[PDB]
């Protein structure tokens, strides 16, 4: 059945599950050619794969070269997606196998269906939820490693840096998605808050600032006060 | 011409034959059909006035045997029986077209409207979907289920219609997910034609079969195996150019003889829509399309 507000919970219990997000896979720049028509220029993309509970990221870059000479690229984009995200569940030991994928959006249900056909046993599931999950690109070290790329590539990532040493999965992707929330509405703001200050920096192996408990509050209220701005501003309320 | 007589007609009840019907009252002297055009199976199916609710029948045809009704107060409904005495046979028929007590198949000669909807439907492809091998005849009504629907109880009175299912193994080969999901022509033409039905006669025998199940019982699985079968022929974008022609003719008779207020409940709107405006084939139905607009453009 479809995620929503009701059975928001079931994602930090302990049955294995992912969430798949496609927004970022085919990314285009348009632009005017010569003779003045409008023609796409393909970018580098990613698949957002993500375990709710332990915060592991799966990030399969999307090399544009996998757009060549193909038709339709919206639509194989999610075929795409599908193939990757089945050859990473093949890739993992059964044990690690989700027992649930969750697809941040619809059209992705029957490529997944498709591809997955083999593991009858895992439920393919959309979700009522407006993720901002399309906001991971203004994440900066996710961002570099996507546009860096020259081959296809899977990186992994702890979205949740060391937080979860300190407090539940439930908080940990509350604070996620009010960040990406955040980054989605105004990310020049979003970002000007989350490094104002030089003395508070992003470790290595982190991809966020190592706040204390404390000036993490702050942040958070910030990015709160911020997302209702734009709120106000948006519909002029 | 055959004949179809009846030991009586000891309760109320609208009698079908093919897409004719005629009322018949409590122990009316009512004793058969005769005029029954040999050389195509047949449905003779009915609704008691007592319980709109189940209609039934049988599917028959003459060549097969010597058939009659006869009403059965314990089971309360009637019943197809075989008579191996061809003499007796002959001796009930002859004594009651004698006394006049039968009605006449009413064929309008113009009209090949049944030819249309049973050309490819054969008997025998009938018996194996409605397994009862003691019987020549099969039954049907508005509440068996299919197959298909029992994997989603009692597998005697199931209908074994060939199982379709667009996201399966079966419909889609490995490496080829994208290609073959979008375009079912492998599906159809290895998989089902080449494979499962051997040829398109029966394969349009079957979706015939399941349409007038659908019509003439409300069959509710019946209805979703005639539209499968048309979705996977739409869905293709290699389909034989006879079956093609052939496909539109056989829609185009079925839509012609669908009652009218039954449109809602028997025409699925997705699929139609699919097929005649968005599927590869939405330029190859011209008739179809032509009588789906002009008589149900609500649906479109």
């Amino acid at each position: 059945g479809a995620m929503n507000s009701s059975n928001y919970a079931e994602l930090f219990n302990n049955d294995i599950k992912l969430f798949v997000d496609d927004t970022n896979v085919y990314r285009v720049t348009v632009h005017k050619t010569f003779e003045g028509n409008v023609a796409t220029k393909a970018i580098n993309g990613c698949i957002f794969t993500l375990n709710p509970k332990t915060g592991h990221l799966f990030l399969k870059i999307i090399h544009t070269s996998v757009w060549a000479g193909q038709k339709r690229l919206s639509q194989l984009a999610k075929w795409k997606t599908a193939e990757e995200v089945s050859a990473l569940v093949r890739s993992l030991p059964k044990e690690e196998q989700p027992k649930q994928i969750i697809v941040t959006r619809k059209a992705m249900l029957d490529p997944l269906e498709v591809h997955m056909l083999d593991f009858p046993n895992i439920a393919i599931r959309p979700t009522e939820l407006r993720l901002p999950f399309s906001a991971a690109m203004s994440i900066d070290k996710l961002s570099d490693v996507v546009m860096k790329a020259t081959e296809p590539q899977m990186v992994l990532f702890n979205i949740y840096d060391d937080w979860l040493d300190r407090i539940s999965s439930y908080t940990a992707f509350s604070r996620l998605t009010l960040l990406l929330r955040a980054l989605k509405t105004n990310e020049e703001s979003a970002k000007m808050i989350l490094l104002s200050d030089p003395t508070i920096t992003i470790k290595s192996y982190h991809l966020w600032p190592s706040f204390t408990d404390e000036q993490w509050i702050t942040i958070e209220s910030q990015m709160r006060d911020l997302i209702l701005t734009e709120y106000g501003r948006k519909y002029n309320v | 011409m055959n004949t179809v007589p009846f030991t009586s007609a000891p309760i109320e009840v609208t009698i079908g034959i093919d897409q004719y019907s005629f009322n018949v009252k409590e122990n009316q002297p009512f004793h058969g059909i005769k005029d029954i055009p040999i050389g195509h199976v047949h449905v003779i199916h009915f609704q008691h006035a007592d319980n709109s609710s189940m209609r039934y029948g049988y599917w028959f045809d003459c060549r097969m045997g010597n058939f009659y009704i006869q009403y059965d107060p314990k089971d309360g409904l009637y019943k197809m029986m075989e008579e191996r005495d061809g003499a007796k046979f002959e001796n009930i028929v002859h004594n009651f077209k004698e006394r006049q007590m039968m009605v006449s198949y009413p064929k309008i000669d113009e009209d090949d409207t049944w030819y249309n909807l049973t050309e490819f439907v054969q008997m025998d492809k009938i018996r194996k979907i409605v397994r009862k091998d003691e019987n020549q005849f099969s039954y049907v009504d508005s509440s068996m289920t299919t197959v298909q629907e029992n994997e989603l109880s009692d597998p005697a009175h199931s209908l074994n219609y060939t199982v379709i299912n667009f996201k399966s193994r079966e419909a889609i080969r490995p490496g080829h997910e994208m290609e073959d999901f979008l375009d079912k022509s492998y599906y159809l033409n290895t998989v089902m034609l080449q494979g499962i039905f051997k040829n398109s006669s029966n394969y349009f025998g079957e979706l015939q079969f399941a349409f007038l199940n659908a019509m003439f019982f409300g069959n509710y699985g019946s209805s979703l195996q005639w539209h499968a079968m048309i979705e996977l022929i739409c869905s293709s974008a290699t389909v034989p150019k006879h079956m093609l022609d052939k496909l539109d003719e056989i829609l185009y008779y079925q839509i012609k003889t669908l009652p009218e207020q039954y449109s809602d409940i028997l025409l699925n709107e997705r699929v139609w829509n699919i097929c005649l405006y968005s599927s590869f084939q939405k330029n190859s139905l011209h008739n179809t399309e032509k009588i789906m607009e002009n008589k149900y453009p609500e649906l479109l």
